[PDB]
């Protein structure tokens, strides 16, 4: 009702997300987030409510790089769900774009990698999984730090729990999720992976048409792993299909950090590194930190 | 449907400080369905009976009956409900619990059909999270077992057959009322002992843990034995003959 609706900043699936104006604050600017609930006859869209659920559970802690909601509007009168969140001034793709030659210093990169694990760190340690990691999702602030955004398809992970065949765009999804198996935090390690490789070169390392396409050109750099890394639980063979240099992908990445890049990048995910390990790793040895 | 195994990262550093951390963020205060004047603890008992066998009927995820309760016994603290009006409330309770912890989501048809009109349970979802500004997750009881497995240093091997029993006492445990005193912590932890109990699992006598949990969980050993008996005791209890 007193949210004067600026323009949009990308839209998602069940939604698009404007930023807007407010009767509040002057005019101050918080990001809309507007679901259209259709009176079909399920009630209120899951998705808005894990989502509410999650981020209201953990508020308290006012951890620093989880962006932050503010309200939640509903016009009873199909019946309108608006989301409010606070707003950042861009999303990642958009700073890896604006940003002058020759890209981010390797410094910036090294800040933001760090903040985007300390997110994750967070996250997992209470047993949360942000199945949704990429650069559309990520909050950049003109101060620099990171805030986790779209927590759609976020929830509580517990054991035996059922789960979904279906998650995380494409170019950022995980081997054993794009071959229908298991999955927990390490999803998110392998999508932030993905969005470190990302922030060298300002552009998507895998991008794939299809499920046995984008198999297909993440091995192509990781590499065929062994008949040991592969579930024995199902699907296509390790056979289904038949290990170049990190860097000759990434425009040139510290031996330290490329160590980093491919502990995220590790096919099997029980080997695959944690964000708390992360934290420790020695490519953040020295950041002003 | 892929059901989830093992995460090292969720399930065996120090995930259980912050379960304890995040229990400690609901305050009591309170009594049960303390300010309710016309439905009574008999009427939950016998509701929570119904939810649990819907729950259990449909083969829902373990972790969305006790997230029910919880929705249902918070949102009792805030509005009033009326005897004609707890199967519908309860009903909602279930719809949302189902959509946040398990994949296939109960509908509206299949709690209508089984009682309201199919806008009238759309509207209690929603004057129930309003009531409590969406915040609607929590910490359940059922979120110990695993995380007390491992401190308890239990063997994994043996966690899929624990925690199959553990979780389904626990959830009809949650049925009585004498339970809903307890942190979700110490109910866990009753029910551990408990499955731990009439069922050797190559577990050293239950009454073995039973200091480490009370470290753990910050409690004596008077207290972890006492629920012992306690969840055991709801458990029994459990019975369909009052529906
Ligand atoms: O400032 C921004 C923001 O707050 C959100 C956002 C917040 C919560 C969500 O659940 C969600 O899906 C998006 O997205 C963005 C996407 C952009 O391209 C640019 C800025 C924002």
């Amino acid at each position: 009702q007193q949210y004067e609706c600026v323009a949009e900043i990308g839209e998602g699936a069940y939604g698009k997300v404007f930023k807007a104006r407010d009767l509040k604050n002057g005019g101050r600017f918080v990001a809309l987030k507007r679901v259209r609930v259709q009176t079909g006859e399920e009630g209120m869209p899951l998705s808005t409510i894990r989502e509410v659920a999650v981020l209201r559970h953990l508020e308290t802690f006012e951890h620093p790089n989880v962006v932050r909601l503010f309200d939640v509007c509903t016009v009873s009168r199909e019946t309108k769900l608006t989301l409010v969140f606070e707003h950042v001034d861009q999303d990642l793709t958009t700073y890896l774009d604006k940003v002058p030659e020759p890209g981010v210093p390797t410094e910036t990169i090294k800040d933001m990698m760090f903040q985007l694990l300390r997110g994750l760190d967070f996250l997992h340690s209470h047993r949360v999984v942000h199945r949704d990691l990429k650069p559309q999702n990520i909050l950049v602030t003109s101060s620099g730090q990171i805030k986790l955004a779209d927590f759609g398809l976020a929830r509580i992970y517990s054991f035996q729990m059922a789960l979904t065949s279906v998650v995380v765009t494409l170019w950022y999804r995980a081997p054993e999720v794009l071959l229908q198996s298991s999955y927990a935090t390490p999803v998110d390690l392998w999508s932030v992976g993905c969005i470190f490789a990302e922030m060298f070169r300002r552009k998507p390392l895998f991008r794939g048409s299809s499920d046995v396409d984008q198999l297909g050109k993440i091995l192509d750099v990781i590499g065929l792993p062994g008949e040991e890394d592969w579930p024995r639980d199902v699907a296509l063979p390790r056979q289904a299909f038949h290990a170049q240099p990190i860097e000759k992908f990434v425009t040139d990445i510290d031996e330290l950090g490329k160590d980093l890049l491919l502990k995220c990048l590790t096919f099997n995910p029980a080997k695959r590194i944690s964000a708390y390990s992360a934290l420790s790793h020695p490519y953040f040895q020295d950041l002003e930190r | 449907n892929r059901a989830k195994i093992d995460s090292t990262t969720m399930k065996d550093p120090r995930v259980l400080n912050n379960l304890k951390l995040r229990e400690l963020l609901l305050p009591k205060f309170t009594s049960l369905w303390e300010i309710q004047t016309e439905v009574t603890v008999d009427n939950r008992t016998i509701l929570l009976t119904w939810m649990h066998l819907l729950c259990e009927s449909f083969e829902l995820d373990k972790s969305v009956f006790p997230l029910s309760v919880s929705i249902l016994d918070r949102y009792l603290c805030k509005k009033q409900g009326t005897k004609k009006t707890l199967q519908k409330i309860g009903a909602a309770c279930v719809l949302i619990g189902s959509k946040i912890r398990t994949v296939k989501p109960m509908t509206v048809s299949k709690l209508t059909y089984l009682s309201f009109t199919n806008l009238e349970l759309i509207n209690q979802e929603k004057d129930i999270l309003e009531a409590l500004k969406w915040d609607t997750e929590a910490v359940l009881a059922t979120d110990f077992l695993i995380p007390l497995c491992n401190a308890l240093k239990i063997p994994e091997d043996l966690w899929p057959q624990l925690y199959e029993a553990a979780s389904t006492t626990i959830c009809k445990a949650l049925i009585q009322p004498n339970i809903a005193l307890l942190s979700p912590g110490l109910i866990c932890a009753g029910g551990l002992l408990t499955t731990i109990e009439t069922d050797n699992t190559n577990c050293r006598p239950w009454t073995c843990y039973l200091e480490d949990l009370s470290s753990i969980l910050n409690f004596s050993t008077n207290t972890v034995r006492t629920v012992k008996d306690q969840v055991s005791e709801a458990f029994s209890l459990y019975d369909l003959e009052i529906l």
